Parts: C-alpha cells; structure tokens; sequence
DNA sequence: CGCGGACGAAGCC
DNA sequence: TTATCACTGGCTTCGTCCGCG
RNA sequence: AUGGACCGCCAGUGAUAAGUGGAAUGCCAUGUGGGCUGUCGAGCCCCACGCACGUGGGG
C-alpha cells in the first residue's frame, strides 16, 4: 500500500534551486555538507509535468478576486459590476464577514490573504454562481459594506473539488477547514551521496559599445554553483490516494504518471545557463506492505571520493537494502532499472529493462 | 604541538630564504599545488623533514611556499581575521570585498583553501600587512580535523577585531 | 524485571516536532546543543500504531486514553525518554517561496517569502517498559506477550508524523538493544554526554561508544541481565551488548521469550 | 547552453614567462626575473539544447525559426571563445558530434563522464566510445522515437548507438533541422 | 597482495640467478621479443606486469660481488655509510619522482644497479610492489621514495651527535 | 416536531 | 535590478438559532 | 509513583529571470666524470661395465 520510489541521480554543475543569495541549499549531513534541492522545488516540477501530461490543471494562487473578475467580465459585465461580483465571491465565504483581503493596491482587485489551490473550472464555476445572483450583487455594491450574498454552501462545494494534483499532493486552506485534503505522497529533500564546496565561479557581463572605463579597472559579480550525484525519495500512500480520488482505475493512472513524472522532471533552475538536464542512473521502486522505508542512512557516512561516485553510490544502495531486508523481513515486491551493468544488484529485486517497464510492472503490482 | 615544529619552519626558512636566492626560487614554483605533484620536489629539501592527517604535510609546505612568493618588499597572539581587519582599517584595503573572499574561503575545504587562500595572503603581504605564519600554517593544519571550526575563527576574528578597532577610535 | 531498548536511530533533513516557532526541540546537553523529538509525540505515535495493530492492555501498557475518562490507572509501567542527537546540530534554515499562478504584467513577484527551520541528525532513543506491574494488572501473561512484543517491534518501525509530506523522514534504526534487566532500568544516554565529533558520519563511531558504555557499565555493576543487539552493518562487533542476532523481528521474539 | 568541462581531470600547468627588456642592462639579464601566467588542456565535453516550441513562439515565425536554429547548430560548431588565442592558437573543430531531435525531453550525456578517465594513453577515442557506450544504454532504459544522429573523424570505430551517421557537419545540421 | 607473489620472485629468482648460469644469462639481456627467453622463468607469477619482469631482470643484472625499508631509506644509508656522492644521488632520485610508468624503467636501472654496487641492502620486494603502484599512484610512490630517503638522511645524521 | 450542534453576549480598548 | 513577506487556535456559561432527524 | 501520572504544534509552499575576465610578455649567458683492474677436485641415489685408476646408462 506504499509505493516507495528511490533514484540515483547526477547533476553536473547544476545549482538548480538557489536560497536568497544564489548559494545552492545545504544539509550538514553526517558532519559533512551536502548540497541538496529542497523538496517543495521539485514538487512543484513533477505537478507541472503531471498535470500538463494528464491536462487537467490546478492553479495555487492568492489572486482570486482579480481572475474571477476577468472571467465574468468575458461574460458581459462591466468592469466595475465585475469586480464588485467578484469580492462577493470572495466575501461571502469564512466564518467571519469574509476571507481576509491586503490592503488594496491601486488599480488592481486585491490579493486574498491566503493562497487557494484550486483546478481551473472550479474558478470557471464560481464566476458562473456570482454571475446568477446579478441582481442581488448590483444592489449591494452601492452599499458601504457590501455583504456576501451568494450561497456559502454551493461555494465552499465548488472549493472542496479536487484536481489530481490535490488528491496526490493534499491542500490546505485554513479558513475554511472542510476543504483541506491530506496529501497521499511524501517527498524528501534530494542530497548529495557525496559532500560537494560550494564551487564559485567568476563571471562579468560585457558591455558592447568600447569605453576604456568600461574595461580594465571594472571587474562583475561571482556566482556560486554546485555539482553531485543527488539521492532521491517519495512515497506514495496508495489507500489515502484511493480514497483521495475515490476510484481505483484513476489512481493507478495517477499513480503511474506521477512515477514517470517524478523521473522525468528537473526543476529548472538557471537552467538556461547551465542545462543540467539529465535522467536519473539508478531507479528502485518498491511495493512496501507494511512501511515505506527511505535508503538515507545508507549514505549518512559521506562518500570519500577521487574515483567516481555513482557506482560506488549504487553498490551502497544495494548492500543497505540487502542489510535492510534481511533486519526487516518482509514481502514487499521490489524492482530496479540501472544504466549501469557492470554488478547485478540482487538485492534491488527482479531487474527491469526500462523506466516505464519497471513503473508499470510495480504499479500493476499494487 | 603542531605550532612547536611550524616555529622551527618560520625561523629557518624565513631564515633560510632572505639568506638564499637558489632555494627561495626552489620553494616558491610550488605554491598552490599539491606536494605530491612533482614540480614542487625541488622544495623538499628544504622543508621535508619537520612534517609532523596527510592534511597537514600539505599544509606545511602550502605556507612554506606561499611564505616564500613574496616580494622583498614584504621581506623584513594574532590570527588571520584580525590581521584582515587591521589591513583593511589601517593600510586602507578594501572592506566590503575582501569580505565576500573571506566568506569564500571558510566554505573550502582541505583541497579548497590552498587554491583560493594565496591570491588574499600573499596580496594582504602586499603593502606589509603584518601575518603571523606559525597560526596560520597550523590553522591550515586544522582543516584536516575541524575545517569548519577553524573557518569560523577566521571569521569571527576578522569581524570581531574590525568593530573594536572602529570603536576604539571613538 | 523491566525490558528497555535503546535505539540509534538516524533521521535525513527533517523536523518531525517543532517548538511554539518553526525551530526543533533542541536539549542543550554536554554543553552542546541537539535536536531531540520529545518524548510525548514519539509515544503517541506508537500507541496510534500498537492500537491499530491490537485492532484494555492500551491503558495498562501507556498510562490512560487520551479521550476517556480516568479510569483509576493513570500511570502506564513505560518510560519513554526524549530522543536526542548523538552529535551537536546547527538548526538549518531553508528557505522558500510560494509561487504565484497567475501572473501580472511584472515579473516573478512570488505568492509568499518564507524560511522554515530543520535539522538531521543520529537521536538516540530510549525507553523501558515494566514487566511486574503489566503481569499484575493485565492478568493473562499472554496478554503481556502481545502487549510487550507487539509494543516493542512498534517502537522500532514507527516515526512520528510531522512535516513529513515534506520531508520523507522514513527510517529504520540503525542499532537495536533490548536488555532484560532485572536490578533496574539503566539509559546509556550518557555516553553520548561528550558530542561525537564529525566529518567522517556517525553511525558506526555511535555504535562502537555505545558499546564502550556497555563494557564499563556491565563491568562496574556485574548482573544476570539477559542482552541482544540487531545492526544494519556486519563489519564491527559489539561483544558487550550480548549475542548478535539477524535480524529485529528475531530479536524482539528471543527478549519476549526470555521475559518469561 | 551547459558548461563544457573536461573529460579527465587536469591538473593547471604554470607556465613561467618573461619580458626580455630590449635594451641590454647587465644586471637585469642575470636576474630575469618574471611572472608566471597557468594554463590547461583537454578534451571538453559540450552540450546544448534548443526548445523549439519556444524558439517559434519568440520569432513567430517557423521558417525563421529554421534559419536561426541551422545557423545557431553551424555557429555551436564553428566559433571557440578567442580568450587568450594570440598567445595560444586553440582554434579546433569538435571530434564528434550528434545532435538528437527529442521530443518528450532533452537529456544531457554527462552523467557519462563523470567518472574521469584514467589517462596514459589518448582519451579522444575512450571518451567517443563511452559516449556512445551510455547513448546505447540510455535508448534501452529510456525508449524513445527521438530522431538521433551524428558525424565523426574517428573512424576506429561504427558507434551504432549514435544513430544514422552523416558524413559532415553541415549535412548532419541540415538533415536535423530540417527533420524537426 | 602483490607483495605476496613479489616474494615468491625474489626467493625463487634469487635462487635460480646464484644458482644457475644460463637462466641468469637469458633473463638479464632483457633489462620485445629479446626478454622472450625470460619469460619461462618469470612470466607464471605476473603495469605489475611491466614492473615484474623488469625488476626480475634488473635485479639478475648484478656482479656477483653484489649477490620494512624502501629505496629511499636505503639511499640514504648508502650515502651516509658507503659514502657515495649525495648532491648527485639527489637530483637522480629527483628525475626519477617526476618520471611516468615507462620512465621509471629506463632511468632506474643506472642508480639501482650501481647502487647494489659496493654492495647496498636492497628490498627487491618493496621496489617490485612499488614498480606496481606507478601504474595507479606513481605521484605517490614518488613522493614516498623522496620522503623516506630525505627523512631517513637527516635522522641517520642526527643520530650521529 | 424534536433534538443536536454551533455561535454569540461580555469583559476590553 | 524588482517583486513577493498566510492563516488558524488552544478564555468564561448558557441560550439561541439552525440543521437534522 | 516526584506541581506529578495521561500527554503530537500541525496541515501548505519554484527563489526566480539576465551575464567575455579581457588585452601584452626569450629564463637567458657559462661547463672533462675524470683516473685504477686474468673469472681462473664433494655432486645425492640406483644400475651396468671396469685394468678398483675409473668408465658408462638412468634420475
């Protein structure tokens, strides 16, 4: 009932996720600092990749009120009546008068105080109620407050419908608690097996037209960049995910393209100057019945280095799940995909030809 | 103890090199290379004997070397921060981007500090900036067992004794 | 006779509790500080994952059900100590932003600038559970077997849930050691008063000080206490926490059997 | 655009130079004295990737997309940064190329080399043979319809991996471009 | 490892050279087709292969007059004891510790064979293992020979107070 | 029509 | 160089209103 | 059985977009590795023959 996904995978002076200063984010693992690509990044790509490939699309915004607002202004009201229905959109939900509001910015609808994570026809659909109460929203906009009018149950309805990428990721809105839906996948923070220094690298940006102030005396800003072979886990919880979205045949498709998601993306990160595309050289997923289990301890003792790291990286991941498995008995069905030929790896389970094969074998398993 | 044999190495080749020509131009060719590679042979004659991990030999005659690049004019208890702060207040450096060299080195790590470590030393010793050798060469020998703790001292250092020295001058 | 267990278990990026802020728990120990996941929110886990498993030993076993009223046994014959870290941990902040779908015309003007603080690290865990008083209040000593074997491979597999959708802080520990004390519960917690130093990892330099612990401890107080241990790695001996075992199921099977 | 670096670790080689001062001193011809300025050699590994879809988005158009794209691959082979050339002469043309059209996804190579290559003997034809050796391997675990292909100078070897083999470079690019 | 067949060489070489004449003869013309005639001593025990055959037969090469420590420690010693010029035993060793696995054969056998003449100790065992290390760390067996016989140099002279 | 559950009224600036 | 910077709650008794059965 | 026993701070999250380190450079002038030197009786057993000096076959 755990789908439990591990992956190997190099990336080559990549620094795909940046903290404020542009340094790649690190962990002091092990007493070693390792760079890693926090989670939420990578999540983030894998949804992007999951729901343009499945096409339906969710949309996390905290600029309601001003989508809304153009939505029914394409269906024939003022600008102004727009935005009034919009705000009751918006008003007419929460325990208190509404859903807290910034502080207007002038010419623009304001933003909503929290972030809604919602699919696109759910937005559709509350234009549409806003749009049947025309006349009740025309009167009350000459109010000073103006109330919500519309129905809070029909709305918070609308809100509770769920995209794939809810049913797999969970939601949260604090305001209206009813809609909040669980996450069913676990996604770790991608580190280095091996412990990487910051690599800086010295560039200038040169100005086209000759000055000879423009050259010699001026000198432009260092940007930092890092290398690795990065470790990679997730879980699935295939019964949340089951009563997530309800049917069974969904969540196997879910399922499915999110684990071909997950090997395929890269979240992109300058990559426009340094193309660390790349797929992974190790793929182990499991079928765990009572835990799912993250292969991270094996590579808390950092790697030593000078020779390279991958197959030193993938024999480690196999002598830890041969150990782990004989610790933890269990009848979890495994599986492993590899680049590589040069060991067997008997303990990652039956070996699989292909990325897909391997997905839609394990996958058909559960 | 480290510090006792990195004295003998101050004296002697500090002793040593203004004192010989030959040997001072044997040493320096070596200076931010690693001493196993072969360029850097012609050095053990000098310095081989008083290598007390393997990190330190390579600090030794990191330093060593880098001791001996400089110019005469710099020919003729304290760390590295305080001497980077004292430079910058006093010989009038500048402030803001040796800090962000500062802040590179103290990420380095064994391999790292000597490659990035020269072109700050051996300039700070450019316009006779005052540096105490013995701290630094078993500061670089620190980088074998505590990188990060050594790095931190640098630092502090530095920052701590430019504060007092702006508010000395009250 | 009290059986108790001392765990070496690691955890990856993580911050599974955390205080009134963002930050981890931290115990300031041996002068250095360390992240701890403190003692209640392990336990609750582990009585989510024993009464699941048990589909009234649960009051006896832990003290009383959170939601019931006091039915007269308060206490509950285990102990369980606040996890700490092996070694001193730097709480690590990370950084992150919220994106905002719908975009303006400005560019990258982000939903939501943030930083959460975590931490990883080797805790070392610790409990010991009261054999007498469960025998005296459960009655049947079969009861105590379920309660006891099933309680004790519970405490190895569960991990508390906190902030795991983010982090994927799944794990199993490391070192087991289940020693069947009859003089009095002891915690090897302070061998670990001095933090490891690090660079090189610290699993296996925690196991071997453990087992220096051990060696001395049994050394200055001699005793008939029945001991075993199950590793993950093969490479190092431990001759003073007892006979080697394959496996923790086996382990956790011989201690219930050596209980009575 | 990625960063070329080396196939195999290299270590910076100093090179002392000298000024010669043109009119003669006798003290200073003794002395000599003169900085020495590092350089390095090696066999780069290249990448880049050209999202088409974008690439018509930004010109609008689809045959300029075209003409940009051909002459783009033909400059990616053609030019070498020029930085420090007057003193050394590095203008060399790449030992091997091959473009692939992915569709799904681009997929960089340099996972392949990320263990260095032990050396002593030449690395051009152990790193055109690994590279081949992980493209091979990339097709079984990654099955695609990606139209491949590549030119080479080596004739040592077939590559069969790499695709069609064209016979020059500017064959290979319009052949590619003109299959996408 | 290696140092375990390395042995077998020395006792079993160092036999058949003191021993018998012909096998002698056949094995040091080879210090290629022309070692072919050695290989019927050597060849079953084997860059470690280079190393093998190469101090086999160097160590064969000897006068008769001539027939755990490195090289370096026993140059040193040879120095100090033997009294052989030091200055210029020193910038041999020092062309040897920049040489590659090719190099080290044909600048080697000069200082080691006049070396073990005026009859010097000579670990043949640790020189053959040592042969085997250039194929994957010659910068550090190098830099191990240079230390050892410097190190070596100044405590034999320090200890002569 | 009955029962159950949820929110409000201050005190408070 | 510029834009972005969350919510929610851990008070008192009872009554009334609303949703449900 | 300890101002204690029972006891979760916890549900969410791209750090983003952009970038030559560039121009110039002899480590040059000087040097024996020299003298000395012929490679000229134990070998362990069986057997055969023998003038018991030794001869011959096999290991």
């Amino acid at each position: 009932t755990f789908v439990d996904i591990h992956a190997i995978q190099t990336l080559p002076y990549s620094n795909i996720n940046r903290d404020d200063l542009g340094s790649p984010k690190t962990v002091v693992y092990g007493g070693k600092e390792r760079t890693r690509v926090s989670s939420q990044s990578w999540k983030r790509a894998v949804r992007h990749e999951v729901e343009a490939r499945l096409g339906d699309k969710a949309v996390r915004t905290r600029r309601i009120i001003s989508e809304i607002a153009k939505r029914l202004r394409e269906r024939g009201w003022d600008a102004d009546l727009a935005d009034a229905g919009a705000r009751q959109v918006v008003l007419s939900v929460g325990k208190k008068s509404g859903i807290k509001l910034e502080k207007e910015k002038d010419s623009e609808a304001p933003a909503t105080s929290v972030l809604f994570y919602l699919p696109v026809p759910a937005i559709d659909e509350l234009a549409a109620i806003a749009d049947e109460h025309r006349d009740a929203v025309a009167k009350e906009a000459a109010k000073k407050t103006p109330k919500g009018i519309l129905p809070a149950d029909r709305i918070t309805e609308v809100l509770k419908s769920r995209n794939v990428s809810v049913n797999l990721f969970g939601r949260m809105l604090a305001e209206l608690p009813s809609t909040e839906v669980d996450g069913a996948v676990q996604f770790a923070h991608a580190f280095t097996v091996h412990g990487t220094t910051v690599e800086v690298d010295f560039f200038t940006a040169v100005d086209d037209i000759p000055k000879e102030n423009d050259h010699g005396s001026g000198h432009m800003n260092a940007g930092q960049f890092s290398a690795g072979t990065f470790y990679r886990y997730a879980n699935v919880n295939l019964d949340r995910l089951v009563e997530n979205t309800g049917d069974a045949q969904t969540a196997r498709t879910a399922v499915a393209e999110f684990l071909r998601a997950f090997l395929s993306t890269v979240p992109s990160g300058k990559q426009n100057a340094t193309a660390a595309m790349t797929l992974p050289d190790l793929v182990h997923i499991a079928v765990r019945f009572d835990r799912p289990i993250s292969f991270a301890p094996a590579f808390e003792t950092a790697l030593y280095g000078s020779d390279g790291y991958t197959l030193r990286a993938c024999q480690e991941l196999n002598n830890y799940a041969e150990r782990l498995r004989e610790v933890w008995p269990d009848d979890a069905i495994r599986g492993y995909a590899t680049v590589e030929n040069k060991t067997d790896l008997a303990a990652l389970g039956e070996r699989y030809d292909s990325y897909p094969a391997l997905i839609d074998a394990m996958v058909a398993a559960a | 103890y480290i510090l006792q044999h990195a004295d003998a190495l101050v004296k002697r080749v500090s002793k040593l090199i203004v004192n010989e020509p030959a040997a001072r131009a044997a040493l320096r060719r070596g200076v931010g290379l690693a001493p196993e590679d072969p360029r850097m042979l012609a050095a053990h004659r000098v310095v081989a004997p008083y290598v007390p991990v393997h990190a330190v030999e390579r600090a030794f005659y990191a330093v060593a070397a880098i001791m001996a690049a400089q110019p005469r004019s710099a020919r003729d208890r304290p760390n590295l921060g305080v001497s980077l702060a004292q430079a910058v207040f006093d010989k009038g450096l500048n402030a803001d981007s040796t800090e962000q060299r500062l802040h590179l080195i103290a990420r380095q790590n064994l391999d790292g500090v000597h490659r990035h470590l020269p072109r700050l030393v051996l300039y700070l010793r450019s316009d006779q900036v005052h540096i105490d050798w013995g701290i630094l060469i078993r500061d670089l020998a620190r980088w074998g067992h505590t990188p990060r703790h050594v790095a931190r001292e640098w630092v502090q250092d530095y920052h701590r004794t430019l504060e007092t020295l702006t508010r000395q001058a009250e």
